[PDB]
């Protein structure tokens, strides 16, 4: 449980994404700070490969759920800090309704004293006048709930949720997500109970920037096991 | 210029006194807008906050994420820093990017005396945020029990006063 | 505390701002009435004078011999200390026990620019002392050459203006 105790203060975070969508490659390097005692994430991402092909709100969920606030009477159900400092692997299949899809593989682990998250993304089957890559998505993001259950066969967790993205004309595009989180260590982890995780976030822009970027603030908590 | 912030992050109070004896700007932000006061406001460092404040400092300096020193000192739980920040003219109704006020964060984390201070310095209860929730909601859906109690007391007091 | 006077007496800037980061009374006198500002006014420091002044200090505190920081800084010859002391509200017409003004001592030591500054800050020429002598007398009986010239220029100008 030392992996739980190491999150006691601020932790600096660096994240690197190498993505390729329809042969169109790009990178996203993000830096920032995170507080796991109170579930706060303050990050800033920059595209180091020129103009971004894909709207930012689709990539936010790809771009560290070990920084979620668990209350004390639910400390028995914290899987993610149990898998530290060795790390773990996350597999996501992202289904965009009536469009193409994403497949993403990520590794989350400490390097030195910095939590790095590496991510390889492959997106296919999107129509060239689709509202995703036609740049019709709005620059705001909503609050959500994510449902989590155990898996003793892979000794990790299965995760599902469904995101509503905002379009210009008031329409709503839905993206479903499938996710597996499995450790790379072999020691003991915490097998959690069936519960959910609530999320608020805010996207913004930096005034004195010239590159393509995004500034993100996020709050995440967990609930479902409503014990006294 | 840039070896000031390092000594605030790090708890090196004597190095702060040495840099303040010489000429050094207290209002310095590196890449994001963040100040030695912001850094000494996250981690309690009552001595460094007081010496940065006595030499004159932006008490309400906008972070890139919209945060001010009061937000960080209310999130962390340092009561004395919140007292000395409020006595020096900090605004109790400053907003976060998500829409949070300092009372929202104080109710979210679960500090009681900080809520009692912010309520005694002019913070209002039923102020919404961008997603639409009041501090009472954050208090009830995060297991904080007596924060929700004094908030429900204030709501019932206002509602029963309006019913006449 | 009482460790501060060693600090300013020494020239130890860093050990002055450390003691001032803590709680320390600037208005402290050990056996004779003498202040850390008095000690940094006798010897020359600009840095300790400015940091003791920014933390709030009695700019004109009477020594046992009646001296203020301005008397000591005018006798010694530190020009920048006299400028920063005069800008902070020091009185130019404080009197010594023997009756001297800061202009008397500046004329006695022989600093020209300090005389020009004190003349520009409201010190008068023909002010007596207890033995009855003006600064012009001290200039003539102490080998200071140009001091006596600008003093006689001002005296003759006033006398010839009264003659009409």
């Amino acid at each position: 449980s030392k992996g739980e105790e190491l999150f006691t203060g601020v932790v600096p975070i660096l994240v690197e994404l190498d993505g390729d969508v329809n042969g169109h490659k790009f990178s996203v390097r993000g830096e920032g700070e995170g507080d796991a005692t109170n579930g706060k994430l303050t990050l800033k991402f920059i595209c180091t490969t020129g103009k971004l092909p894909v709207p930012w709100p689709t990539l936010v969920t790809t771009l560290v759920q070990c920084f979620s606030r668990y209350p004390d009477h639910m400390k028995r159900h914290d899987f993610f800090k149990s898998a530290m400092p060795e790390g773990y692997v996350q597999e996501r299949t992202i289904s965009f309704k009536d469009d193409g899809t994403y497949k993403t593989r990520a590794e989350v682990k400490f390097e030195g004293d910095t939590l790095v998250n590496r991510i390889e993304l492959k997106g296919i089957d999107f129509k060239e006048d689709g509202n995703i890559l036609g740049h019709k998505l709005e620059y705001n993001f909503n609050s959500h709930n994510v449902y989590i259950t155990a898996d003793k066969q892979k000794n990790g967790i299965k995760a599902n949720f469904k995101i509503r993205h905002n379009v210009e004309d008031g329409s709503v595009q839905l993206a479903d997500h499938y996710q597996q989180n499995t450790p790379i260590g072999d020691g003991p982890v915490l097998l959690p109970d069936n519960h959910y995780l609530s999320t608020q976030s805010a996207l913004s822009k930096d005034p004195n920037e010239k590159r393509d970027h995004m500034v993100l603030l996020e709050f995440v908590t967990a609930a479902g096991i409503t014990h006294h | 210029g840039k070896e000031l912030l390092e000594a605030a992050r790090a708890g090196q109070d004597d190095e702060v006194a040495v840099l303040m004896a010489r000429g050094a700007e207290v209002n310095a932000a590196d890449d994001v807008g963040v100040t030695p006061l912001h850094l000494a406001a996250q981690r309690g460092h009552l001595a460094i906050v007081s010496v940065l404040l006595a030499f004159g400092a932006s008490v309400n300096a906008a972070d890139l994420w919209g945060q001010t020193p009061l937000h960080l000192a209310a999130t962390a739980g340092h009561l004395e820093i919140v007292e000395v920040l409020l006595r020096s003219g900090a605004s109790v109704n400053a907003r976060d990017n998500i829409g949070h006020t300092p009372l929202h964060l104080a109710a979210w984390a679960g500090h009681l005396e900080i809520v009692e201070v912010l309520l005694a310095y002019g913070a209002d209860v039923f102020a919404q945020d961008k997603f639409g929730k009041t501090p009472f909601d954050l208090a009830i859906d995060n297991g904080n029990e007596d924060i929700a109690e004094v908030l429900q007391r204030l709501l019932e007091c206002r509602r029963d006063a309006e019913a006449a």
